[PDB]
RNA sequence: GGCCCCAUGGUGUAAUGGUUAGCACUCUGGACUUUGAAUCCAGCGAUCCGAGUUCAAAUCUCGGUGGGACC
């Protein structure tokens, strides 16, 4: 939008896909189609006004790989296009014509931004710095000169847009995907620029994450087929520091092994094991006692040590015991258990009929709960590689939930287990509590690592609509829930807690939120 | 450094050739290449790719006519782009662990990354591997690489690789298709329909897609689904004309279902290309000859597109052990040459052959023929026998000129018709008979009494496809001499309309079209209806 | 090519309309066009012909455009070997005629 | 300053008084509607220059050109 010069009369220029521009004037309270510009031949990919004194210049970042600049003013030489507009019984005449044709890019031009005006201590200068962006990784800040009828280009350092600072010292742009680039000019040289740190994320959606036992770094995995590690940075602000691997297929399972070792699950019938390379370890210990955008992907790779098979289909869940002795995994109709050092089968269970959903190692390493998709659960008892004879189980009737279970968790002293399902039912276990319904579909559930001397057990419940309410149920209750600001917009995926308050919020909004509560509360 | 020395030679060549252009002087590229290489102490010739890699645009505008490389990539008339799907599993395995007795490594067959019926060493395969099977990345990379050779991309088409496509979750395929369409449109979308509407007004001017399938997924539901994608041609895989062979090959279906699939698809209005599989177990040479003759003698099949793939025993399959047990034997190369030569003498004129032989890497096949080139050997053999073939690809202007340099002199019309799957097919063409060189073609028929699309109910004749061969001409450009904008299509349209009005005795003409091509028919007063362009006949 | 022909047609307005669609920057040709417009009529003719390679018309115009430019014409018709053409432009009893005659007999007859 | 030596494809090279300079690296094209690069096939490159001699000359002579070591 724009106003007519030296008045409030509003005027609009619109660029359609028909390779020409249209203009509209709000005279008689109504915008009237006044003129059209039959310039280049492509889709219009942006228009920008610039009020220079009495006149108004126009920028057009065209898809035609060209830039054309006209200018409106007031009324051998060419034929300019002019008209008269009504303004309180005054027919004011305005004339427009082409000013310049600039062309320095190869692919389509996406965005242009004038230098915004600002104050030199109350002095409103009118600079003419201009910014351009195109597909082929090319930044050109065009500028005229004292006699440069064709504007003179400048430093071509360098994805649909590049934004510009108020003064112009800063400058930023986004990559084609994921991360983004941030440059700042340096005083020493007018042709000097330095990249600057910027935050990032999985930008598609995260499915799993973990808390390190030491408590200074968390690893997350998303559908972007990436893996990221986050740690606080000093000078405190947390920052992603490493991307240990990039995988061809999607990743949806994750488990921890040791101080630098972990296992991930993907869209294959294979299990992979990674350990931190030394260089990363020393670089990290140096920081704890600022990686950039591009250096990361070059030097954040990890080695692979194992390669496991056996499941007839793609893996769907994974977990490891606290004592770091055995692990559980299941594809989409059998259970396979792996020794840590041997990396071989220990016992195989084929008990359920439908797809497995979630496992739970007993915290005291005395049981192993299994919740599946067939509305039934199973429990297996380790004997005095002890076998895991089924201690107890449920049929299609003894099961309490009427729909598919989704989450399960133990007690801090392994006394009782707790299950949530899509039917918005909450239960406590034999069962020793009433249905703690919340009216919303349950997606995740977790418990405090330690219990109050009041014995008032507290529980975090992640619902299916981004809402995150919390409850409490001592042996025989709402305490606090998330704010509107502190609420996701999609289903929760995992709610892990700090261990030695804090916890983790792994939403489906490809956002990783961390929330602290009062230690006393 | 030598590199800057070759760069200086390149610049010298550039200035010499632009100077020649300014006064319209004609110069041999190789001559100046040799002279510049000698005068600068070069031991090796300069590559033409780097020669194209430095022309300034105000000269690339007009220097490409003397600079394009491998012109045959556009000697047909339409650019071709191939894409790769994500690896997956074929459906039949639901019964047993059998993909196909002769099929190569699949998702889990001793290959790190591969695809069913694909080793993983094809250039397309490495392109997909680098792209991580992402559609948008690989299509942009490939079109950029093609444009590097100074080739117009005014008209483009898409072919999809992959084992099976119909057998995939729907949301994934919708995501895939919208990504493809956004690749050319450049407009981010949210569903299929938004991408369709936007690509309607794009300038890349996409003209269609073709997909492979198998007769199990050939019911009218899937056909209607594909109608929503703008697909034009299909791949089935016939492998035989004898039912017993199917169970012998553990194919897992009947040739009948193939026949009704052909009939139904032809009624709908798609095109179809078959796959033929010579030298199979329990098949004599005379069996092959008889079945290949049957493939055209029977009005049951009379297909449109043909592809041939000779048997290739490969490690991993059951056939590998069968031959290894010394129980499945191939032919001598001379036998294969004779077989192919005889086959080529039998192809009906309307049918067009697209490819011969597989592209598998050499050091893997236990019976792979030495010759990567076979069409040439067959041509030599059929010269020896003094009998000629009449394939479409071998009588279009592009190939005929590029291989024999023969100029059409007297082009006229030709009409023919036959019966296939109960249809009253009809074939029209402009071509020069004396050199048997062809320029333009059209395929039009009457719809069957039984149909799936009610829009065709009564007084409806469908025009399956229309095309003029040659080379790419930008939609704004009119005459680089050549034969692609002389108004030829207009005559074919009006004559086909007249025939349908009188001889067919119908009342309304419908036609399938590419997403962009619709605008073309708008110039003739054709209006849209569903996914079909249509014109009233009264 | 029609734009160039319009330049040849010796009218600015025609050049204006055609160049409207020429896509070239007016910042480029417009100052040049005005410069060409200001300078002398017959000299305009000579300069446009020499810019359009129509050397015969360039020499014909420059012959009447002033005798002072005659030696320069010589250079052109000695660079473009147009001695014979200029033989018709000038007349006997002219020092220019005899000079151009000897130029014809000497310069072109190298070797 | 002369003595010697050398001058073959774009480069590395065989060959030699008579109908054709053969290879090698390199480059180009088709197979290919999966490939500039792969596999095969096919194709385009030439005796430093001028005088001699000889029926006939790249090979015999001289001169020139340029290059290479000698005191
Ligand atoms: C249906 C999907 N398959 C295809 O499209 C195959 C590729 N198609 C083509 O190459 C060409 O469209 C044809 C085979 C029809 C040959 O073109 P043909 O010679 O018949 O066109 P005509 O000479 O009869 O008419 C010329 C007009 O067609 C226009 N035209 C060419 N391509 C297109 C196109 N994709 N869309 C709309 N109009 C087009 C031209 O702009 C021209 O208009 P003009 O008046 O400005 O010159
Ligand atoms: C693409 C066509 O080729 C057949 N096909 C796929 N892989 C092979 C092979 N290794 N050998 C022979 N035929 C094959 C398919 O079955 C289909 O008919
Ligand atoms: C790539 S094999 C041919 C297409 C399909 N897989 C079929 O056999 O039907
Ligand atoms: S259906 Fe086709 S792609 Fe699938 S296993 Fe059989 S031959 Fe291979």
């Amino acid at each position: 939008l724009s106003f007519l010069p030296n008045t409030d009369v509003p005027i609009l220029a619109c660029g359609n896909d028909d390779c020409r521009i249209h203009i509209f004037a709000q005279q008689n309270d109504q915008f009237q189609k006044v003129l059209s510009l039959c310039g280049h031949e492509d889709w219009i990919r942006g228009v920008e006004w610039a009020a220079f004194g009495r006149d108004l210049f126009l920028a057009s970042c065209s898809q035609d790989c060209l830039i054309r600049i006209w200018k409106l003013y007031i009324k051998i030489r060419l034929k300019e296009n002019t008209f008269t507009i009504e303004n309180e019984s005054v027919k004011i005449a305005f004339a427009v014509t082409l000013e310049t044709v600039l062309a320095g890019h190869e692919n389509w031009v996406n965005a242009v931004h004038w230098q915004p005006v600002f104050y030199k201590d109350g002095v409103l200068q009118q600079p003419v710095r201009l910014l351009s962006a195109s597909m082929d990784k090319t930044m050109i800040l065009w500028a005229p000169d004292e006699e440069s009828g064709v504007w003179l280009e400048q430093v071509r350092v360098g994805f649909y847009d590049c934004q510009f600072n108020e003064d112009g010292s800063m400058i930023i742009a986004h990559a084609f995907h994921g991360a983004l680039h941030l440059w700042k000019q340096n005083t020493v040289n007018p042709r000097e620029w330095t990249p600057e740190i910027v935050i990032s994320g999985h930008f598609d959606g995260v499915q799993d994450l973990v808390w390190d036992p030491e408590g200074e770094f968390i690893i997350t995995v998303g559908t972007d087929q990436t893996t990221r590690l986050f740690a606080p940075w000093k000078r405190v602000t947390w920052h992603e520091i490493a991307r240990p691997q990039i995988h061809g297929y999607d990743l949806k399972c994750l488990a921890m092994i040791n101080r630098f070792q972990f296992v991930s699950g993907a869209d294959e019938k294979v299990l992979r094991v990674f350990s931190a390379p030394r260089n990363f370890v020393e670089n990290f210990c140096a920081i704890t006692g600022p990686p950039t955008e591009d250096h990361l992907l070059q030097n954040t790779l990890w080695p692979e040590v194992q390669k496991l098979y056996g499941h007839g289909y793609e893996i769907f869940c994974v977990t490891c015991n606290s004592s770091k002795t055995l692990l559980a995994s299941a594809c989409k109709a059998a259970i396979i258990l792996w020794n840590t050092t041997s990396w071989k089968q220990v016992q195989n269970l084929v008990f359920h009929s439908l797809t497995v959903t979630q496992m739970a190692f007993s915290p005291n390493e005395k049981f192993l709960l299994a919740v599946s998709r067939d509305r039934t659960w199973s429990l297996w008892k380790k004997q005095d590689e002890p076998v895991f004879s089924l201690f107890a189980f449920t049929n299609k009737i003894t099961s309490v939930h009427s729909r598919i279970i989704w989450s399960c968790d133990w007690s801090p002293d392994s006394k009782y287990f707790f299950t949530g399902s899509r039917d918005k039912k909450v239960v406590v276990w034999g069962p020793c509590s009433s249905v703690l319904d919340v009216g919303g579909a349950v997606t995740a559930v977790s418990v405090c690592p330690v219990l109050h001397p009041s014995q008032r057990y507290v529980v975090a419940v992640g619902l299916e609509c981004g809402k995150i309410c919390l409850y409490t149920w001592k042996k025989t209750t709402h305490c606090v829930e998330t704010s509107q600001s502190q609420s996701h917009t999609l289903a929760i995926r995992k709610l892990c807690w700090k261990n030695c308050l804090h916890f983790a919020s792994c939403g489906e909004d490809h956002t990783v939120k961390i929330h602290r509560v009062n230690k006393c509360a | 450094s030598p590199a800057e020395l070759m760069m200086l030679t390149i610049g010298d060549v550039i200035k010499q050739l632009i100077e020649a252009h300014e006064q319209g002087k004609d110069i041999d590229l190789n001559k100046v290449k040799t002279k510049t290489a000698a005068k600068y102490g070069l031991s090796a010739q300069p590559r033409l790719v780097d020669i194209i890699a430095a022309v300034p645009p105000q000269y690339r505008k007009v220097l490409m006519p003397k600079l394009k490389a491998k012109p045959i990539r556009t000697a047909s008339g339409i650019a071709v782009v191939a894409v790769m799907c994500k690896p997956h599993r074929c459906p039949h395995i639901s019964f047993t662990g059998n993909i196909c007795v002769y099929c190569p490594g699949g998702p889990d067959s001793d290959f790190e990354y591969s695809t069913q019926s694909y080793t993983g060493y094809e250039p397309t395969s490495m392109r997909a591997i680098r792209a991580r099977y992402d559609p948008f990345l690989q299509t942009r990379h490939r079109i950029e690489q093609l444009k590097q050779l100074g080739h117009s991309v005014d008209k483009v088409e898409f072919i999809v690789m992959g084992g099976t496509f119909m057998a995939l979750p729907e949301e994934y395929r919708d995501y895939f298709i919208r990504n493809l369409h956004d690749a050319l449109s450049g407009h981010t979308s949210n569903n299929i329909y938004e991408a369709v509407k936007y690509s309607e007004r794009s300038l890349t001017k996409c003209i269609g897609i073709t997909i492979e399938t198998r007769p199990d997924y050939c019911m009218k539901r899937h056909l209607s689904d594909m109608l929503t994608y703008g697909c034009t041609r299909l791949e089935i895989g016939v492998q035989s004309v004898y039912e017993d062979v199917a169970r012998d090959t553990n194919r897992g279906h009947t040739v009948k279902a193939v026949c009704e699939s052909f009939h139904l698809a032809k009624d709908s209005g798609f095109k179809v290309v078959a796959h033929m599989m010579p030298d199979l177990p329990n098949v004599g040479l005379e069996r092959d000859i008889e079945q290949f003759t049957e493939f055209f003698e029977n009005p049951a099949f009379r297909p449109d597109g043909l592809k041939l793939y000779p048997t290739l025993v490969i490690r991993g399959t059951g056939l590998y052990e069968l031959w290894k047990s010394g129980r499945y034997k191939s032919y001598s190369p001379s036998d294969l040459v004779e077989l192919v030569a005889r086959i080529l003498a039998l192809v009906p004129p309307w049918t067009r052959v697209y490819r011969v032989q597989r592209d598998i890497p050499m050091p893997l096949v236990s019976s792979g023929v030495e010759h990567g080139n076979l069409r040439e050997l067959a041509l030599a053999r059929m010269k020896d026998l003094g009998i000629q073939c009449r394939d479409v690809r071998t009588r279009e202007v592009g190939i005929q000129e590029i291989h024999h340099k023969v100029r059409p002199y007297q082009v006229e019309l030709v009409r023919r018709d036959y019966v296939a799957n109960g249809g009253w097919e009809t074939f029209l063409s402009y071509e020069d008979p004396d050199q048997d060189i062809l320029i333009g073609l059209l395929r039009l028929r009457k719809c069957s009494e039984e149909t799936f699309r009610f829009e065709l109910g009564g007084g409806v004749s469908i025009v399956r496809e229309l095309h003029v061969y040659g080379s790419v001409v930008p939609v704004s450009s009119r005459d680089p001499t050549k034969f692609q904008h002389q108004g030829f299509g207009m005559l074919l349209m009006e004559e086909a309309e007249r025939i349908a009005r009188e001889e067919h005795g119908s009342g309304k003409i419908a036609v399938i079209s590419g997403v962009g091509t619709r605008n073309y028919y708008r110039k003739i007063g054709y209006r849209l209806q569903g996914p079909y362009m249509v014109k009233m006949l009264k | 090519e029609l734009y160039d022909h319009s330049l040849g047609t010796y009218d600015f307005d025609l050049v204006l309309m055609v160049a409207e669609k020429s896509q070239k920057d007016p910042k480029e040709y417009l100052p040049f066009l005005n410069t060409l417009k200001k300078m002398e009529t017959n000299y305009q003719r000579f300069t446009i012909d020499k810019y359009l390679k129509r050397y015969e018309k360039a020499i014909g115009h420059l012959s009447k455009c002033g005798p002072e430019y005659f030696p320069e014409c010589l250079n052109l018709i000695k660079d473009k070997n147009l001695y014979n053409e200029a033989l018709k432009l000038y007349s006997p009893s002219s020092q220019q005629y005899q000079d151009i005659s000897i130029a014809y007999g000497e310069h072109l007859m190298q070797e």
